């Protein structure tokens, strides 16, 4: 996260760290949506252009974390993956359209003050909150820019951007399954996700019921916190039918 | 070795 | 169910340092 700040303890209890077994390192962010299901970006697990194609046994999920590198004894919980489900129409060949994946844990994780699931939006909540100007929150242990790594989980609030502006900021083909967020050059304020934040959640707190909803998944960007550029996020509600289908079937 | 080792029970 | 309600915040009626920024943007 670029231009963000240290998260407070228990501020994002649904935050999940996708951890590579060997070599041990941060692979991506993810989110907890139930005691046995974790949501992330498909490109975190599958991206042929970069020879990336992880299998269940290649990674681990670390939940309840705050510190990036330390083993948080008595706080974080580490889970093994039972199965990975990538959207069948995920477009890794071109623009990362439908960049979404689910991971089922081998055993249910116990909720605590530091581990708790985020809500997935309904049609109404999505329609009401997914508006240009409305701000969401992005969290992660990714790069602080094109420098080093953070000691603890970082957080940044960013405004959703008008679709025409998103489209005119890049040469990549944007689809309805994506939305972009970030400040404009004239707004002064800054902030963006960066390497390592991919797969993490873009959440919004509903002013109707005071619950946090995951509206997006950190998907892609060109550079980090560059003026005139914006981060792109997977539109979770638009792909909810697939999410429900997978969970109902498996 | 950037990350602290985790219990063997999770290699 | 109980999703989206944080044990250390919503559950005990405590607000985090910047959630108000989000609320103020929902005009
Ligand atoms: N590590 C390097 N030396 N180079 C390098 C690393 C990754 C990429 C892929 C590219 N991502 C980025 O440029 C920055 S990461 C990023 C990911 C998602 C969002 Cl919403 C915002 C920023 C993308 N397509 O998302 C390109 C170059």
């Amino acid at each position: 996260i670029v231009e963000g700040s240290d998260a407070e303890i228990g501020m994002s209890p649904w935050q999940v760290m996708l951890f590579r077994k060997s070599p041990q390192e941060l692979l991506c962010g993810a989110s907890l949506i139930s005691d046995r299901w974790v949501l992330t970006a498909a490109h975190c697990l599958l991206y042929p252009p970069w020879d990336k194609n992880f299998t269940e046994n290649d990674l681990l999920v670390r939940i309840g974390k705050h510190s990036r590198t330390r083993y948080e004894r008595n706080i974080e919980k580490i889970s093994m993956l039972e199965k990975i489900y990538i959207h069948p129409r995920y477009n890794w060949r071109e623009n990362l359209d439908r960049d979404i994946a689910l991971m089922k844990l081998k055993k249910p994780v116990a909720f605590s003050d530091y581990i708790h699931p985020v809500c997935l939006p309904d049609r109404e909540t999505a329609a009401s909150l997914l508006q240009a100007g409305y701000k969401g929150r992005v969290t992660g242990w990714g790069n602080l820019k094109e420098k080093g790594q953070p000691s603890v989980l970082q957080v940044v609030n960013l405004p959703i951007v008008e679709r025409p502006v998103c489209k005119d900021s890049t040469r990549i083909r944007i689809t309805d399954n994506m939305f972009c967020a970030g400040y404009k050059p004239d707004e002064g304020k800054r902030g963006d996700a960066c390497e390592g934040d991919s797969g993490g959640p873009f959440v919004m707190k509903s002013p109707f019921n005071n619950r946090w909803y995951q509206m997006g998944i950190v998907s892609w960007g060109e550079g980090c916190d560059r003026d005139g550029k914006y981060g792109f996020y997977t539109h979770v509600f638009r792909l909810k039918k697939w999410i429900q289908k997978v969970i109902d079937q498996f | 070795g950037d990350f602290e080792e985790i219990p063997e029970e999770y290699a | 169910a109980d999703c989206g309600l944080r044990p250390l915040f919503e559950k005990k009626s405590l607000e985090d340092k910047t959630e108000r920024e989000l609320l103020e943007s929902y005009i």
